[PDB]
RNA sequence: AGCGUGUGCCUACCCUACGCCGGCAGGCGCGGGUAACCCGUUGAACCCCAUUCGUGAUGGGGAUCGGGGAUUGCAAUUAUUCCCCAUGAACGAGGAAUUCCCAGUAAGUGCGGGUCAUAAGCUUGCGUUGAUUAAGUCCCUGCCCUUUGUACACACCGCCCGU
C-alpha cells in the first residue's frame, strides 16, 4: 500500500534530485530524502570549557563553535535513533520536536 | 491496689516485687559484677555512681529471675531498674523526679522499652527452609 | 586537590549493563553555588556532602 | 571529681572543634555503655555505615563460618585489654583513634567499561557514606579470605586494626591496594 | 527449645516415667497418661569449657575398618539395631554446564509429624546459632501496557527459494 503520501522525499515538481552520501555508511540516498542534522555545539565541551578558560591567554576569548552538517540514510538515521517509527496517525505530523 | 509488671523481655524475666525493705544490691540476688557467665556484667553499676549511698536504703525489689538467653536475661534487667525506679518515683515524691531519672537513662539508649519483633519464620513448599527452594533440574 | 562539600539536590540514576555506577547533581553550600552534575555511589543522605576534591571533574553522561 | 563517663574529660579536655565526627556519633539513644547490643544493620541501606567504623572493623569482622556473627569475640575484643591500656597509656588516649586514616581513607573507586574491554575504570567518588561502605566491604573481605589462619588471632585483634581504624594516619596496607588502585581509577580525568 | 504425637469398636502394632545394673537407651517388673494432668522443667545435646595448639599437617577437626554388652525383627547380608583405641582423609575455596537465595533470610544444627514395628539419607513442619552482599538494571533468561513490520494463523519448532 502507498505508505507516506510525499513518498518518503520531497521531490514534487522535478524528476531528477542530485544524491548525496549518508555521513555513516556512504550510501547514496536523494538529498530531498536524505535526513539532515545540523549540529552547532561548542568545540570545546561543557567539561572542558572551564579548563580551557582559565588556560586562556585573552580574558572572555568566547569559544568558537563547531558547525558540522549531518546527511543520513534511512537505514542509519533509524538505527541512531534520529528518528524513530511513529503511528499512522502521528507520521502525518511534521512539527519538529521544540529541543 | 497492686500494680506490679517487673521486668521482661524476648523470653526472660526478672519478677520485681517493689516494697520497702533492704534492698541491698544483688543482681541475681549475686554481686555487682560476679555473674557466672561474665558477659554483661556492667549495666547496673552506672546509675547508683551518681545519687548516692542513702537512696537506695528502702527500696526492695526482690527478683524472680528466670530466662535462658542473654539478650533477654541480660537488657531485662535494665528495663527492670528502669520500671522500679519509675514507680517509686511516681508514687512515693511526684513525676519530675521520675521524668529525670528516666528521662537520663531512657534517652540514654532507646532499647529497653523497645523488644526485637525478629522471629523464626515459616517454612514453605518445595523447599528446605522459608526462602531457599529445592534444586531445580532441566 | 582541595575537597570542597556539595550537596546533593537530585540523583540521576544508575548506569552500565547491569547497573553498577550512579550519577547526581550537587551544588555549593555558600560558595557561589554552581548545579554541577557528578557521578556518585550508594548511600546519599539527606543534604549529603559530595566530596569535589577536584572542581574538574563532572562525570560525563552518555 | 567532675569528670564525665569513666574515661573522658571536661574542664582541659579540648579538641576546638566539634567538626569531627563523620564516622563516630555518639549523642542520642544510639547508645550503650559497651558495643554489645547484638541487633541489625542490613534492614535497609545505609546502616553498616551508621554502625560507627569503629563498631563496624571490630563487628564486621563475623566473616567465612567460623565466627560468623558471634557477638562473644567483638565484646572480647573491645571490653577486655583496651579499656585498661586507656589508662595503662599514661600518654594522651586520642592518639588510638586519631592515628588511623585520615591520610589513609581512600578518596576515588571506578566502574566497569563499556561493551568490550576491562583494561580501564571509569572513575568515581562518593560522600563518605558508600566510600566506607565499598572500601571497607571490599577491605574486610580481602582481609578474611587471605588472612584465614591468621597469626594476629583474637585476644590480641584489638590494637592493630583499632590504630588502623577510625582516623589519623597514612599505615593501612588493604588500604594502600585501594588507594593505588584509587590513583590508577583517578588517571579517568 | 517449640512445632507437635501418644492406648481395648477388627489398634491384644500407643507415648513412656521409676526400680533391672555387664558401663547408662536396654529382653524383666511396677506405675502414669485418651492428656496444659503422665512421658515433660521433653532419659547416653547446641554454641561454649585452662584434654590446648603462642602457629598450623599437632592435641585441631574421622582414612576402609575389629571388639565390651546387643533396643529384641517370619530375613536384615540379599534397606532395623546403639560411645570409644590416633594405622592418616589431595585435611584450609574447585572441568565447559548450571541451582537457590534479600533478615531472623542463606547456611550450620538438631527435634517432631507422614510413611511406620522404634521403622528416614525423603518430605512436611518446628525451633536454635546466625550472616556476607543488594535497595539496582534490562546485559542474559523471560513477562507485561503501547507503536510498528509481516508473504506467519499448524501462528517463527512458521512460511518459503534454487541444482
Amino acid at each position: 500500500t502507498k505508505k507516506r503520501r510525499n513518498n518518503g522525499r520531497a521531490k514534487k515538481g522535478r524528476g531528477h534530485v542530485q544524491p548525496i552520501r549518508c555521513t555513516n555508511c556512504a550510501r547514496c540516498v536523494p538529498k530531498d530524502k536524505a535526513i539532515k542534522k545540523f549540529v552547532i555545539r561548542n568545540i570545546v565541551e561543557a567539561a572542558a570549557v572551564r579548563d580551557i578558560s582559565e588556560a586562556s591567554v585573552f580574558d572572555a576569548y568566547v569559544l568558537p563553535k563547531l558547525y558540522v552538517k549531518l546527511h543520513y540514510c534511512v537505514s542509519c538515521v533509524i538505527h541512531s535513533k534520529v528518528v524513530r517509527n511513529r503511528s499512522r496517525e502521528a507520521r502525518k505530523d511534521r512539527t519538529p520536536p521544540p529541543r | 491496689q497492686s500494680v506490679q509488671v517487673f521486668g521482661r523481655k524476648k523470653t526472660a524475666t526478672a519478677v520485681a516485687h517493689c516494697k520497702r525493705g533492704n534492698g541491698l544490691i544483688k543482681v541475681n540476688g549475686r554481686p555487682l559484677e560476679m555473674i557466672e557467665p561474665r558477659t554483661l556484667q556492667y549495666k547496673l553499676l552506672e546509675p547508683v555512681l551518681l545519687l548516692g549511698k542513702e537512696r537506695f536504703a528502702g527500696v526492695d525489689i526482690r527478683v524472680r529471675v528466670k530466662g535462658g538467653g542473654h539478650v533477654a536475661q541480660i537488657y531485662a534487667i535494665r528495663q527492670s531498674i528502669s520500671k522500679a525506679l519509675v514507680a517509686y518515683y511516681q508514687k512515693y515524691v511526684d513525676e519530675a523526679s521520675k521524668k529525670e531519672i528516666k528521662d537520663i537513662l531512657i534517652q540514654y539508649d532507646r532499647t529497653l522499652l523497645v523488644a526485637d519483633p525478629r522471629r523464626c519464620e515459616s517454612k514453605k513448599f518445595g523447599g528446605p527452609g522459608a526462602r531457599a527452594r529445592y534444586q531445580k533440574s532441566y | 586537590q582541595p575537597i570542597k562539600l556539595a550537596r546533593v539536590t537530585k540523583v540521576l540514576g544508575r548506569t552500565g549493563s547491569q547497573g553498577q555506577c550512579t550519577q547526581v547533581r550537587v551544588e555549593f553550600m555558600d560558595d557561589t553555588s554552581r548545579s554541577i552534575i557528578r557521578n556518585v555511589k550508594g548511600p546519599v543522605r539527606e543534604g549529603d556532602v559530595l566530596t569535589l576534591l577536584e572542581s574538574e571533574r563532572e562525570a560525563r553522561r552518555l | 571529681d567532675i569528670k564525665l563517663f569513666g574515661k573522658w574529660s571536661t574542664d582541659d579536655v579540648q579538641i576546638n572543634d566539634i567538626s569531627l565526627q563523620d564516622y563516630i556519633a555518639v549523642k542520642e539513644k544510639y547508645a550503650k555503655y559497651l558495643p554489645h547490643s547484638a541487633g541489625r544493620y542490613a534492614a535497609k541501606r545505609f546502616r553498616k555505615a551508621q554502625c560507627p567504623i569503629v563498631e563496624r572493623l571490630t563487628n564486621s569482622m563475623m566473616m567465612h563460618g567460623r565466627n560468623n556473627g558471634k557477638k562473644l569475640m567483638t565484646v572480647r575484643i573491645v571490653k577486655h585489654a583496651f579499656e585498661i591500656i586507656h589508662l595503662l597509656t599514661g600518654e594522651n588516649p586520642l592518639q588510638v583513634l586519631v592515628n588511623a586514616i585520615i591520610n589513609s581513607g581512600p578518596r576515588e573507586d571506578s566502574t566497569r567499561i563499556g561493551r568490550a574491554g576491562t583494561v580501564r575504570r571509569q572513575a568515581v567518588d562518593v560522600s563518605p557514606l558508600r566510600r566506607v561502605n565499598q572500601a571497607i566491604w571490599l577491605l574486610c573481605t580481602g582481609a578474611r579470605e587471605a588472612a584465614f589462619r591468621n597469626i594476629k588471632t583474637i585476644a590480641e585483634c584489638l590494637a592493630d586494626e583499632l590504630i588502623n581504624a577510625a582516623k589519623g594516619s597514612s599505615n593501612s596496607y588493604a588500604i594502600k591496594k585501594k588507594d593505588e588502585l584509587e590513583r590508577v581509577a583517578k588517571s579517568n580525568r
